[PDB]
């Protein structure tokens, strides 16, 4: 059964010349992809947004979900703090930069609307111990310099 | 104070957690070492041990430094 | 998981509102390349802090967080960081780099204002993720002290001194190209 | 430089894996 | 059959108590510093301000009064280990001597309330209640259990009778163990 297409490019929720998925109802522009695809370089066959790719890749199984996210966070064991944020963009959908409302609550001199417009009103451990001991040697020499500063003021 | 060791709640209700930050997580004395129970590895233990002893070393040394320099300005004050 | 909040100074929020109002009303866009890209900025940062933290865990954390912000900034540029208008700059330079025999890594072109954009995007990006309390708290504290150091040096790269010179003020007005294809020509 | 050698020396001298695990648990508790 | 969900922390508290009164030969320190009346009064006085409708308050007060009456009537009958019946007898004696009847809710702490709670499902399934009333009782008890789990750090400390003082447990002499168990 063919669904209906949403006439708004949810990246900025504005209409124009756009194309939509075969299983997803919402549409997007040509240049709003990553990589941004040309108006004429249309993909061969059926193209989906991040969502339906996610769906047919996951096999609607939470087991596969946590499996590939686990071996993913194990892949990025060097940036492990950012791994959970990193895994989301490879399946999330792009949308224009809109800072949340929590920021602009400080100045009434700005006006916005639904337009989105603005108006004016291992060797790793060795290197870490390297840095540790060089800084501690620095600070112990500078602390005997501290007490010697006190002594030189005592030379008054 | 008292225990840092839980009981063994088996029946396959013992759930594990692998924290996304390695060099600061505290969480209990209730770890499990991998190559609620926290899953931790030898590298994080190495780093935490070295960090604790280094910073305790330098803190106690600066405390003795400040105490002794205060002593010298108090004694020359006489 | 949690509802986290990041104490950002209001002056840089004012600089961000000024960025968006320079790129919205008269729609002047930043220059590509910038003065020295966010690679060089984070390198400066890590060069400053690494020589003053003693324990090895802290410096491992600093290196990991700098690298992580580097890669996350390079990935999330075209999805959520830059506006609808400079999308044309983005796609044209992307086709250029595709003709240039190797893919573009945005760490070689953009500058600090996009780093501020990502810093303000970070809080809800974290709050929408299942990262635990202590981990997200460490992360937001790291980014907090980072943009505090940013406040330490707003003069070097964010305040546009000599604004009358086009090459020094990184804001460039678009020709008819993007004034047209921005609002639908 | 030498602390890597210390941890490797401990891993060698303990000889076993369960004993080294208990050693790491002691170190974590401290 | 009836089913009640107890947090695993309170299950470990109960297993610890079973370990103490059994092969550690410890009893509880009576009269407790926080008795059953104090726990139930604090619970009811803290929750009665939570929800506004009067029916919730009526149900809460009725549950607390019934729990008090039932603990009073059940403690000596079914809630005591075999080592702790000499303590019960000595309390009964020193009460009857002073012309005053023993009232267990003003003496025994929260671990005996936890025992009563844990044993409640079988006592419910042994009667001829409704099913609505069984599920209402189980709902009220689960709410009390989550409230008590929020305060578990206040009633269930570990303090080593052998070390400093004033733990929730005390050591027994060989005369107490001889007359209580092996008699
Ligand atoms: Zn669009
Ligand atoms: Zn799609």
């Amino acid at each position: 059964i063919d669904f209906e297409n949403e006439d708004f490019c949810s990246a900025c929720n504005q209409s124009g010349s756009f194309l939509c998925c075969d299983t997803c109802p919402k549409s997007f522009h040509f240049l709003c992809l990553d990589p941004p695809i040309d108006p004429n370089n249309l993909p061969k066959g059926d193209w989906h947004c991040n969502e339906c790719k996610f769906k047919i890749f996951i096999n609607n199984s939470m087991a596969t979900l946590k499996k590939i996210e686990s071996n993913f966070i194990k892949q990025n064991n060097n940036v492990k703090i950012f791994a959970k944020l990193l895994f989301n963009i490879d399946s999330h959908n792009p949308k224009q930069f809109q800072l949340p409302n929590y920021i602009k609550e400080t100045f009434p001199a700005v006006k916005t609307g639904s337009r989105g417009q603005y108006s004016d009103e291992d060797e790793n451990s060795i290197k870490y111990d390297f840095f540790d001991k060089i800084y501690k040697s620095k600070m112990v020499q500078k602390r005997k310099l501290f007490q010697f500063q006190e002594s030189l003021i005592d030379k008054l | 104070k008292v225990w840092k060791k839980q009981r063994l709640i088996n029946k396959k209700n013992q759930l594990y957690y692998e924290p996304l930050q390695k060099i600061g997580y505290q969480n209990n004395g209730n770890i499990q070492i991998i190559p609620k129970i926290t899953q931790i590895d030898e590298n994080s233990i190495k780093y935490d041990f070295f960090d604790k002893i280094y910073k305790s070393k330098m803190v106690q040394k600066r405390k003795l430094f400040q105490f002794q320099e205060s002593l010298i300005d108090k004694l020359v004050s006489n | 998981t949690p509802k986290i909040s990041l104490q950002i100074p209001i002056k840089l929020k004012s600089v961000l509102v000024d960025d968006w109002e320079y790129v919205t009303k008269d729609k002047k866009i930043c220059r590509l390349p910038a003065d020295v890209t966010v690679e060089m900025v984070l390198n400066k940062y890590e060069h400053e802090v690494s020589q003053e933290l003693e324990s090895p865990g802290s410096q491992s954390q600093l290196s990991e967080y700098c690298a992580g912000l580097k890669l996350y900034f390079d990935k999330c540029l075209g999805n959520m960081l830059l506006y609808r208008l400079e999308r044309l700059q983005y796609d044209e330079l992307l086709k250029k780099s595709s003709k240039d025999q190797k893919p573009l890594v945005p760490i070689r072109i953009y500058g600090a204002i996009h780093l501020l954009r990502l810093i303000s995007v970070l809080p809800e990006l974290i709050s929408s993720t299942t990262m635990d309390l202590q981990s997200c708290q460490l992360l937001i504290k790291q980014t907090e002290d980072f943009l505090v150091w940013l406040l330490m040096h707003v003069d070097e790269y964010f305040n546009d001194k000599d604004p009358n010179r086009s090459d020094d003020a990184l804001y460039v007005n678009t020709s008819s190209q993007y004034e047209g294809v921005a609002l639908g020509m | 430089n030498e602390e890597v050698t210390f941890f490797e020396k401990a891993k060698r001298y303990i000889g076993n894996k369960h004993l080294y695990t208990e050693f790491l648990k002691i170190l974590n508790l401290y």
